[PDB]
């Protein structure tokens, strides 16, 4: 139950934006440009890390 | 032409009112959601002008077709848009002109001058197959971020005078791109001419809720749990 | 390290590489009515702005830049150089006429009699503003004074709001009663439009275009050409925007005919189904692991 638990968890928070437009990097790629995308990216960065 | 008089009474409502929030699939799980929904065991009136407020809840059980289509505005007056729905035999149209509506608005079965006295100004028209087709019809409308969305559901149902107890899930039916305020609604009658019968229905008001619906592993719901009814739902929602 | 010992170790991952690319982008051939939205020849006052909705359609912005040179071209949510390959749910355009200094109060979060009296933008704005000159077309060389603005309110104007309203403004405790006496002021004032007017006060025509992002299945996009469909390999798909890669194979799920994706327990993406072809499709990752390396001793 416990290992389930934590993969359930760890698994399901791939989907928080931490402050950002989305969370989701592959339309950020396609929606944004190069000078800009970093702002958004290093958020997620830090809240996956 | 004043040929209606309503009454008023009070029942429960029971466990009515669940519509499929978006149009994702999903299969065998428990999904929570927030948003405006009928709350369980509610007090919904009986009737045989009315506020919108956030959504409305509409019951009916009648077939002698005398509902159909129904009128939504702020001041139902010519000087603003009011959404106009009428329901007939071959098709249904929806329009949003400002009709300089009458008092008690009835049709003549077809004359739409009792109706409202003319059309002027306006953008959007619709006309598709009509919305109605021992049989109990359920529809939610609301009115949201520019978008008037209708949901509605047909069930058979045997003698009962009052709502059944069971779940029936609301499938969507339109989401019309509006973008009008709404405050005040009146339904339609069609009387014979000019034979004044009888017509009743049940009428419920959304509140913003979390909810717990249960998907089975086939496409559709088949249970809901409202979190802020009594202890043991607020448990159940927070065991998940 | 130059030497190594008995073990294994793990070094590197691996995963398969797409094979091609997939487009399915919807089949209508209708073009988005811009046009019609410039060069009118009538551009309404800013206290009554224009709103026009545009949906069902393949949207082009070339004629926008063929258009006239612009005095803002500015997109706050969007990069300009890429609203060719994204795909909408609705756009909204706006279009006024406004003086030439003012121009800077079109944007979020700002203030001034325009920005609280006559048109306010909400703070998550995601669109474009476009501002262009027509001194030559919008200025009467006695003065044209058909263009009128809101200058006295009680209070602020929330976002997307437009107010029509035209009674005697009071300013003070005692009633106006319906005459323009004093202390009692008029709401709109009308504006001087001269070619002889220095650049700040000629009058500049205005359009703003506000977008719908992640919603509803889009219909405003399809610049782009479609392609057809593959399946049983690793290859790159996007399905009317929704943009991946993987391994596309039959699906026996029982969609209702209102849904248009699926989720799973993780709530990620697993069924789709093709826009041209009413059909369900399973979506796979293709196949990805870790490399570990076997030996003994460098000696
Ligand atoms: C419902 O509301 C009415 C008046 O609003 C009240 O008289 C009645 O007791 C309430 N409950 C039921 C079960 O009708
Ligand atoms: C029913 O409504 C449709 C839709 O406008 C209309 O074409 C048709 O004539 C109507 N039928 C009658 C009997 O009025
Ligand atoms: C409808 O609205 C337009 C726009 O304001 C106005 O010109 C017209 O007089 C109104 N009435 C009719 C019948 O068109
Ligand atoms: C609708 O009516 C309400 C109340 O009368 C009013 O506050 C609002 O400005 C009107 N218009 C819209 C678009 O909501
Ligand atoms: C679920 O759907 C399948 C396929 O349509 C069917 O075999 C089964 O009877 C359904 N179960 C229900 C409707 O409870």
């Amino acid at each position: 139950n416990h290992n389930a638990q934590a993969l359930n968890t760890l698994v399901k928070q791939l989907s928080s934006k931490f402050g950002a437009i989305s969370s989701v990097l592959n339309d950020i790629l396609s929606r944004l440009d190069p000078p800009e995308a970093e702002v958004q990216i290093d958020r997620l960065i830090t809240g996956r890390l | 032409v004043n040929l209606i008089t309503r009454t008023q009474s009070y029942t429960n409502s029971f466990t009515r009112g669940v519509y499929y929030p978006d149009k994702v699939f999903r299969s065998s799980v428990l999904h929570s959601t927030h948003d405006l929904f009928l709350p369980f065991f509610s007090n919904v009136t009986w009737f045989h002008a009315l506020p919108f407020n956030d959504g409305v809840y509409f019951a009916s059980t009648e077939k002698s077709n005398i509902i159909r289509g129904w009128i939504f505005g702020t001041t139902l007056d010519s000087k603003t848009q009011s959404l106009l729905i009428v329901n007939n035999a071959t098709n249904v149209v929806i329009k949003v002109c400002e009709f300089q509506f009458c008092n008690d608005p009835f049709l003549d079965v077809e004359s739409e001058f009792r109706v409202y006295s003319s059309a002027n100004n306006c953008t959007f028209e619709y006309v598709s197959q009509p919305f109605l087709m021992k049989n109990l019809r359920e529809f939610v409308f609301k009115n949201i971020d520019g978008y008037f969305k209708i949901y509605s559901k047909h069930t058979p149902i045997n003698l009962e005078r009052d709502l059944p107890q069971g779940f029936s899930a609301l499938e969507p039916l339109v989401d019309l791109p509006i973008g009008i305020n709404i405050t005040r609604f009146q339904t339609l009658l069609a009387l014979h001419r000019w034979t004044a019968g009888a017509a009743a229905y049940y009428v419920g008001y959304l509140q913003p809720r979390t909810f717990l619906l249960k998907y089975n592993e086939n496409g559709t719901i088949t249970d809901a749990v409202d979190c802020a009814l009594d202890p043991l739902s607020e448990t159940k929602c927070t065991l998940k | 390290s130059f030497t190594v010992e008995k073990g294994i170790y793990q070094t590197s991952n691996f995963r398969v590489q797409p094979t091609e690319s997939i487009v399915r982008f919807p089949n209508i051939t209708n073009l988005c009515p811009f046009h019609e939205v410039f060069n009118a020849t009538t551009f309404a006052s800013v206290y009554a702005w224009n709103r026009k909705r545009i949906s069902n359609c393949v949207a082009d912005y070339s004629v926008i830049y063929n258009f006239a040179p612009f005095f803002a071209f500015k997109c706050y949510g969007v990069s300009p150089t890429k609203l060719n390959d994204l795909c909408f749910t609705n756009v909204y355009a706006d279009s006024f006429v406004i003086r030439g200094n003012e121009v800077s109060q079109i944007a979020p979060g700002q203030t001034g009699n325009i920005a609280d009296y006559n048109y306010k933008l909400p703070d998550d704005f995601t669109g474009c503003v476009i501002a262009w000159n027509s001194n030559k077309l919008d200025s009467k060389p006695s003065g044209n004074y058909n263009y009128l603005y809101r200058l006295l309110r009680k209070s602020k104007l929330k976002p997307f709001e437009r107010d029509i309203s035209t009674e005697i403004y009071q300013a003070g405790n005692k009633p106006c009663n319906g005459v323009a006496g004093p202390n009692c002021y008029s709401p709109l004032q009308s504006y001087g439009f001269r070619p002889t007017y220095g650049v700040g006060h000629q009058p500049y025509r205005v359009v703003v275009l506000s977008f719908e992002l992640l919603h509803a299945p889009a219909t405003v996009c399809g610049p782009k050409k479609s392609t057809n469909l593959v399946k049983n390999k690793c290859v790159n798909f996007n399905f009317n925007g929704l943009t991946g890669t993987g391994v596309l194979t039959e699906s026996n799920k029982k969609f209702l005919p209102f849904q248009q994706f699926g989720r799973d327990i993780a709530d990620t993406t697993d069924a789709v189904r093709d826009p041209q072809t009413l059909e369900i499709l399973d979506i796979t990752p293709c196949s990805f692991g870790g490399v570990s390396v076997i030996t003994p001793g460098t000696n």
